[PDB]
């Protein structure tokens, strides 16, 4: 638990399932195998500055 | 924007500007989606008939890179009163599909909860458009944007001459120099975490633009999400 330590360490959204942690991501983002990070499935995905 | 920097090749691919028929910018919005814009409700009501354009930088040297797109439906909150600005939001559907390229990408969507403990809890936000760079100035012809801190929601209302409703929020200062302007209103309001930007806030209003002891004040998308969402499937 404690999404308030470290955003619990997630890439972007943070929810506490009562015991610990779960991570998720935004629309065009899949979950990393650490449960954790965060990847993007196309070339533009949302919240990136395109450079 | 009053102050502020200019939005460098690649650094505001969420913007958008809506244009009338003399072709002129006169508000912002935000890109969701490839077929969704969200903007201010008051917006609808500077303009008879307007497009929507995005990848634009600079509105005089034409970049190449911009594209213009058509409105199929204007999706204006029902609750929105004009003598209170409450529910100032509105949600865009596209009649073509936006292409994502360079200067042409979407800001993600937060989740309700997460957004107002970890986005909103940020120190700052980036408001940014190509509204006037002074109170009395002109309408800008550069994108620029601003890193404006968020506002304690009771120095808010103390400084406020107006009700700062529960879907509303201050952001910029106190004293200096910066904060949105006339035209920038629709515009994003985003807020950075982990290099990824996610919208906060639409450039609602304001007395004057700048002012000492005022603030910039923003609709809180966090209280319309589910609204948004609802209207991804036109509703
Ligand atoms: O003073 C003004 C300024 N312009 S403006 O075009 O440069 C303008 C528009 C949007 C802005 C958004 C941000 Cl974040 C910062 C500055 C802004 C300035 C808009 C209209 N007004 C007049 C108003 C008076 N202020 O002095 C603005 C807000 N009002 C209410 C009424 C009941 N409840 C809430 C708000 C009524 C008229
Ligand atoms: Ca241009």
């Amino acid at each position: 638990k404690l999404c308030s330590l470290d955003n619990g360490d997630c890439d972007q959204f943070c929810h506490e399932e009562q015991n610990s942690v779960v991570c998720s991501c935004a629309r065009g983002y899949t979950l990393a195998d650490n449960g954790k990070a965060c990847i993007p499935t196309g070339p533009y995905p949302c919240g990136k500055q395109t450079l | 924007i009053v102050g502020g920097q200019e939005c460098k090749d690649g650094e505001c691919p969420w913007q958008a500007l809506l244009i009338n028929e003399e072709n002129e910018g006169f508000c912002g919005g935000t890109i969701l989606s490839e077929f969704y814009i969200l903007t201010a409700a008051h917006c609808l009501y500077q303009a008879k008939r307007f497009k929507v354009r995005v990848g634009d930088r600079n509105t005089e040297q034409e970049e190449g890179g911009e594209a213009v797109h058509e409105v199929e439906v204007v999706i204006k909150h029902n609750r929105f009163t004009k003598e209170t600005y409450d529910f100032d939001i509105a949600v865009l559907r596209l009649k073509t599909p936006i292409t994502f390229r360079m200067n042409v990408a979407p800001a993600c969507l937060p989740e309700r909860d997460w957004a107002e403990s970890t986005l909103m809890t940020q120190k700052t936000g980036i408001v940014s458009g190509f509204g006037r760079t002074h109170e009395k100035g002109r309408q800008s012809t550069r994108l620029k944007m601003l890193e404006v801190p968020y506002v304690d929601r009771n120095s808010c209302k103390l400084s406020s001459s107006f009700i700062i409703t529960q879907n509303m929020f201050c952001a910029g200062y106190d004293t200096k120099q910066e904060d949105a302007c006339q035209g920038d209103s629709g515009g994003p309001h985003v807020t950075r975490f982990k290099d990824t930007y996610f919208v906060t806030g639409i450039v609602s209003w304001g007395e004057g633009c700048a002012r000492k002891g005022k603030y910039g004040i923003y609709t809180k998308v966090t209280a319309f999400l589910k609204w948004i969402d609802r209207s991804m499937k036109t509703r």
